[PDB]
């Protein structure tokens, strides 16, 4: 059952981020930037995570009973949170490439007042990219909470379509895959001067971005899909559409344990 | 008729 | 070597002689010392923050 | 508010904080190794050949630099010969460097030993080791001699064979490859022993006049400071 | 530790003139440096300060504009360039060094200086005894006033004293108030309530005739007492 | 032959010592009030240097401090401002200890040099310079501390400990009887006699003048990494590998006391008592200062924060506030 899933899925993040939270801030610390930058990641993941059951309710019955008030706040919360993981991603990825490829140069931006400064950044953005949900939609329509434009409604969605699905995964997908390529490059070459930790850095690295297009490109593709052309109609495809918004939020529900119980710090930190 | 604008199901 | 043991027993020799105060006389007086100067210790009696130079 | 002397003495902190600021930068980019090994090791052999004080000096510094790299190699110099006490304060350096002569089988136990402890040491056990098997000559000749048998000092050896991974000189006897193949992984075992990832162990073979040295320790160095920053990044 | 100023010279009424302070025998990047200047028949009187980094600068408001100081570590000099020179610029020019930490003793040497020839918020200090006849082997109290306690919250009394003999720049006796500079005379000593202040010279002797001047270090518009000669 | 009358002595050692073992501490305090839960919280967080902390000191006037890195420098500190006053950069790189002059104008440090070289604060040049430099030692120089401004005792790790003289800069007397390299040392209040661990699991009284053992306490079954004077002058704690800490009198000739706990596996790096004596803090490797009643011999507190191992730890001559120096780069005053 769909709503018996997302409920699954909901608890499996929210256990995750939740441990992951535990951890940064008590057993281990947060005065090193690779803690604050998954500290983040993890407060956007269960932050994004909280917004499950309100959709599971939305999608089970056609229909919106938390009233226009939530309407708003639930969307452009979901919307904030997905950004805001994106570009902590993101960050991740840009950190990791300075330190392994830039040791000596990033020593300036390699500091926990720049790496704040970055999450704050990244969630100024993701306000910014989550107004026009909070402000140009969210009315109900009495029905269930979509956006309302203005009345070119069709040229309005389809670029706010366009922007949100370019800056959450194309330019983000394509800056985490040049940061991770040339990673793997000065590790490869380091081995051939001197291959387990090539391997090991090769397989994380896959596991990443597999995961990562995996998980929001059915999602992204969907929505381009319903613009470009008219989907089926509504019960003959109906599932498909909650059956990618439930595989993008597992995106968030597997973003703890890749950067965190697989990094061999963090889980040495949480070994007591 | 339905629609699938963001994440939901757009009444028409 | 025989230098090295014969320095070795004169040492011990100089050192077992030495005079010893039974112990409990000098539990006594260093209970007594610490009881003197309690008032005295900033970290054993914390003093007015107005005093504290490290605020 | 501060005082006039107060603000000139935040304004002189600052000046130190700075100057500070500039040493880091030194500090990060200087590589420290330590030098270790018996008499019999030929560090000295090492120490010489810096092409880049004190009579009763306790450590001494060999500064030497590598495509614009600068490495502090560190040497011990008079003290008891105890290492548990002093060995705490290396407990940040880049790398360990740790020759020893293959040829002499007498004391190849006790350079076991030797690496053994210092391996398993608690506070060594996040730096890495790079052991130079020196003076392979001597062993080359000594086998290709026939008149000494490194059987009589490790029994294994009259079962042992050159793994096929083995990439020996052109025109080494098969007897000088067995040996040479033997001590290294009579070595390894001590390295993979109790490793567990942390830590690795970089051998290499080394004669008494040998110009690569150099770049073979920037190549580990090198290495090694790639996997720190891949466990500090958390992809290892 | 040596200061070597030289710059001096006759100027027109409206002109420019540059003068230079060359520094040897310590650290001269460690050092803030003042200008202090003596008329013909005056006291001191603060010119400008330049910090050990050349970050923060002061100027007095009788020269603001005019004056300005630079620096060159490098070189070891300490430089004053001068522009629109008044009449009342004439005066004998004095560079200071000064380091400030805790326990540091500024002002605590002066160079002989160089003649200079021409053709309301800050604290007053008041010394009302001009001059006072004193003989050898007697003790003699110098006594000054402040308009406002130099006594700030930190503890510190930013009191200086300074004895200038005839023919011989300024040197300071007693600093703080109450410290006692490095190779004078432990006979020396002194004590303030914070706005009176009095400097006791005991056993007085041949070398103490001069003329005792006091400074105040508790806002950087340093001024300077009458000066009591004896 | 000699090793016969060597045990005869050693047995009647142990009988005197014995026979005065009239009442443990413990029994005879046992009455007094609890010393209860001691707080103290980060007054000051002192933070630039480049390595880790190995030793601090206290100067005389409570408010400057000097802080020893392998980073090869030695920085003065304002406590009450964390206003640094000097910079000075060492030629070796590892330094392992230092001291602050009484009168303020000197500090001394060493390390795995076998030079121990006192740097002059006060100088009209205006900057920090070498005086003088004391060459005489085999080993690494463990701890160094000051008599006066012309005499200074230092202790290295050739087991034996010497007292120089800094005008001619020669070892005036040597003390050797030792069998391994001596950690720790600490002068008496009247700097007459001073007491000094070893890695022989034993601490030892010494005479400055007499340059002689005046009494032996083995006490520990490890190294002893740390010692410090008791302020009335009758009594010692030690620091050693063993996890425990262990008190001393220099007239009962026996331990006092016993510091332990069984959540704690590892050694101690400092020790130091507070003003009036009646708490005794300690470092310790696992991150952390435990502080311990000197009498009643329980847990008064402890402090955290550190990230990494803290080496050295000392009181002001106040008492007003510790210090805490850990391998983090970073020095914490606790009050």
């Amino acid at each position: 059952l769909v709503p018996v899933l997302y409920l699954l899925v909901c608890a499996a993040g929210l256990g995750g981020n939740t441990l992951v939270i535990y951890v940064v801030l008590r057993f281990a610390k947060m005065k090193t930037v690779t803690n604050i930058y998954i500290l983040n990641l993890a407060v956007a993941d269960v932050l994004y995570m909280l917004g499950l059951p309100f959709l599971a309710t939305q999608n089970a019955a056609s229909f919106w009973p938390f009233g226009p008030v939530l309407c708003r706040l639930v969307m452009t919360l979901d919307g904030v949170n997905q950004f805001t993981s994106v570009f902590c991603l993101t960050v991740m990825s840009v950190d990791r490439y300075l330190a392994v490829v830039h040791p000596l140069s990033s020593a300036r931006w390699r500091r926990p007042r720049v790496a704040k400064l970055a999450s704050a950044a990244a969630w100024v953005l993701s306000l910014c990219m989550s107004l026009p949900l909070l402000v140009f939609a969210d009315v109900q329509e009495g029905g269930t909470c979509n956006a309302s434009w203005p009345e070119p409604v069709g040229l309005w969605g389809a670029v706010f379509i366009i922007y949100t699905a370019v800056l959450g995964f194309f330019a983000p997908l394509l800056v985490i895959c040049l940061c991770y390529l040339l990673i793997v490059v000065k590790v490869r070459a380091a081995g051939v001067r001197v291959r387990r930790s090539e391997r090991k850095v090769t397989r994380m690295v896959l596991v990443l971005v597999l995961v990562f297009a995996g998980c929001w490109l059915p999602f992204f593709t969907v929505n381009i899909v319903n613009l470009a052309v008219a989907l089926p109609q509504e019960p003959a495809s109906a599932g498909l559409y909650f059956f990618v918004v439930i595989l993008s939020y597992a995106n968030s529900c597997a973003n703890p344990v890749l950067y965190g119980f697989l990094s061999d710090n963090f889980r040495q930190s949480f070994q007591k | 008729c339905r629609n699938f604008f963001w994440k939901t199901f757009s009444s028409c | 070597s025989i230098a090295q043991a014969r320095k070795l027993v004169e040492q011990l020799k100089m050192e077992a002689n030495i005079d010893r105060i039974k112990v409990s006389k000098a539990a006594a007086d260093l209970m007594a010392y610490c009881e003197a100067h309690a008032k005295e210790d900033p970290l054993l009696t914390p003093v007015p923050a107005s005093e504290n130079p490290f605020r | 508010t501060l005082s006039a002397e107060d603000k000139a003495a935040v304004e002189r902190s600052k000046m130190i904080e700075k100057q500070l600021q500039k040493d880091k930068q030194v500090y990060r980019a200087t590589h420290r190794l330590l030098l270790l090994g018996a008499d019999n090791s030929g560090k000295s052999t090492i120490v010489k050949q810096m092409r880049i004080r004190v009579k009763t000096s306790g450590i001494f510094e060999t500064k030497f630099q590598v495509d614009k790299v600068n490495f502090h190699m560190f040497d011990v110099g008079a003290q008891r010969d105890e290492r548990r006490k002093w060995i705490q304060c290396f407990n940040d350096v880049t790398a360990i460097i740790f020759v020893v002569d293959s040829s002499d089988y007498n004391r190849l136990q006790e350079a076991l030993n030797d690496f053994k402890s210092i391996w398993n040491n608690r506070w060594l056990r996040t730096i890495s080791v790079i052991l130079f098997l020196n003076k392979q000559d001597l062993l080359a000749e000594k086998v290709l001699a026939g008149k000494s048998k490194i059987e009589d000092y490790f029994p294994e050896f009259a079962r042992y064979t050159t793994p096929e991974d083995a990439t020996p000189e052109p025109g080494e006897d098969p007897r000088v490859t067995r040996a040479k193949y033997f001590i290294r992984d009579e070595f390894l075992r001590i390295s993979t022993a109790s490793g567990d990832g942390r830590h690795y162990c970089y051998p290499h073979f080394t004669c008494s006049v040998d110009t690569e040295n150099a770049r073979r320790i920037f190549n580990d160095v090198t290495d090694i400071i790639i996997k720190m920053n891949l466990r500090d990044c958390g992809l290892f | 530790v040596q200061l070597v100023e030289s710059g001096g010279g006759l100027v027109q009424p409206g002109g420019s003139r540059k003068l230079s302070c060359s520094a040897s025998g310590f650290a001269f990047s460690s050092f803030g440096m003042h200008w202090v200047r003596q008329a013909p028949e005056k006291g001191l009187e603060w010119v400008a300060y330049i910090s050990s980094g050349s970050g923060t600068i002061y100027y007095a408001d009788t020269v603001k504009g005019r004056f300005t100081i630079s620096r060159d570590d490098p070189k070891n000099t300490l430089f004053l360039q001068m522009t629109s020179l008044r009449s009342e610029d004439t005066a004998m020019y004095y560079c200071v060094r000064s380091i400030y930490y805790y326990g540091s003793s500024p002002f605590d040497f002066w160079g002989q200086g160089t003649t200079l020839t021409v053709s309301s918020a800050d604290i007053v200090m008041t010394q009302a005894t001009s001059s006072v006849p004193v003989t050898p082997g007697e003790s003699v109290s110098i006594s000054c006033r402040s308009s406002k306690s130099l006594l700030h919250s930190n503890g510190n009394t930013y009191l200086y004293w300074f004895l200038q003999r005839p023919g011989q720049s300024p040197q300071l006796l007693i600093y703080r108030m109450s410290n006692l500079a490095s190779g004078v005379p432990d006979r020396f000593s002194g004590s303030g309530s914070g706005t009176a202040f009095t400097l006791t010279i005991s056993r007085l002797e041949a070398e103490d005739v001069g003329v005792y001047y006091c400074m105040q270090h508790l806002e950087y518009p340093l001024t300077f007492g009458a000066g009591t000669k004896l | 032959q000699l090793r016969q009358e060597a045990e005869q002595l050693k047995n009647q050692i142990r009988d005197a010592r014995k026979a005065c073992a009239d009442a443990t501490l413990s029994q005879i305090t046992n009455n007094i009030d609890p010393v209860g839960r001691i707080q103290m919280r980060t007054r000051r967080t002192l933070r630039g240097h480049l390595a880790k902390i190995y030793a601090m000191h206290w100067g005389t006037d409570s408010r400057l401090l000097v802080s020893a890195s392998q980073d090869g420098k030695l920085i003065i500190w304002d406590s009450y401002t964390t206003n640094k006053v000097h910079a000075i950069p060492l030629r070796s790189s590892w330094v392992m200890t230092c001291a602050y002059a009484p009168s303020g104008n000197y500090v001394a440090c060493g390390g795995l040099d076998n030079i121990c070289s006192i740097y002059n604060l006060k100088t009209r040049e205006g900057n920090v310079r070498v005086s003088r430099e004391l060459a005489g030692h085999t080993g690494y120089l463990s701890c160094c501390r000051f008599l006066d401004d012309n005499q200074i005792v230092t202790s290295s790790g050739d087991t034996t400990c010497a007292l120089w003289d800094i005008e001619t800069g020669q070892q005036t007397t040597t003390f050797t009887g030792h069998t391994g390299d001596v950690m720790s040392l600490s002068l008496a209040p009247d700097t007459r006699l001073f007491v000094s661990g070893a890695c022989d699991a034993s601490a030892k009284l010494w005479d400055v003048r007499e340059g002689m053992c005046r009494q032996t306490f083995t006490g520990h079954e490890s190294d002893i990494n740390a010692i410090c004077f008791f302020p009335n002058g009758n009594a010692f704690a030690t620091g050693s590998d063993d996890a425990t800490c262990r008190l001393f009198d220099l007239r009962a000739d026996q331990e006092l006391m016993t510091y332990s706990h069984d959540n704690i596996i590892c050694g101690i790096t400092s020790v130091s008592f507070s003003k009036s004596g009646r708490l005794l803090l300690a470092g310790y490797d696992d991150f952390n200062c435990n502080v311990w009643d000197a009498l009643k011999a329980d847990r008064a507190g402890v402090l955290a924060g550190h990230d990494n191992r803290v080496s050295c730890l000392g009181v002001t001559d106040d008492g007003m506030a510790v210090a805490t120096g850990s391998w983090d780069s970073f020095l914490k005053i606790w009050n």
